[PDB]
């Protein structure tokens, strides 16, 4: 039901070496210039309109 | 009658557990990597700073002989 975040040479080796060569900071950096290379999200407006609904509340009108 | 429900057979599998991959060398092979680029450089620096010298022990022994009409 309920779950503990946060509870957790070879090894002090692996922490130096991240330490010192910065392996984290690289996978960042690797994520970042995943999101540079891929196709952005940006609509041309105004000649393209984002999606809407039927049921969409606008301008008042008198039928 | 018509309504929006779910198919037959159930909506299929969500993956909503952390996946981390755990990824690149062990940190003995970028020590070693870093070691083998350090002693490369030292050798190239050192033969290129010798050779250097030469050049330069070339260039005093010509100012040395152009002195005396100077």
């Amino acid at each position: 039901t309920y779950k503990y975040v946060n509870l957790r040479m070879k090894s002090v080796t692996d922490r130096a070496a991240q330490t010192l060569l910065w392996t984290e900071l690289i996978r960042g950096l690797g994520m970042t210039l995943s999101y540079l290379f891929r196709e952005p999200a940006t609509i041309n407006y105004p000649f393209e309109k984002g999606p809407l609904s039927p049921r969409f509340r606008g301008e008042h009108a008198l039928r | 009658v018509k309504q929006d429900m779910p198919p037959v057979g159930g909506y299929g599998p969500i993956d909503y557990k952390r996946n981390l991959p755990r990824r690149g060398l062990s940190g003995y092979s970028m020590f070693a990597v870093g070691i083998g680029a350090l002693l490369f450089g030292y050798w190239s620096m050192m033969r290129w700073n010798r050779e250097r010298r030469r050049l330069q022990i070339e260039d005093f022994e010509a100012r040395i002989a152009l002195m005396p009409l100077l």
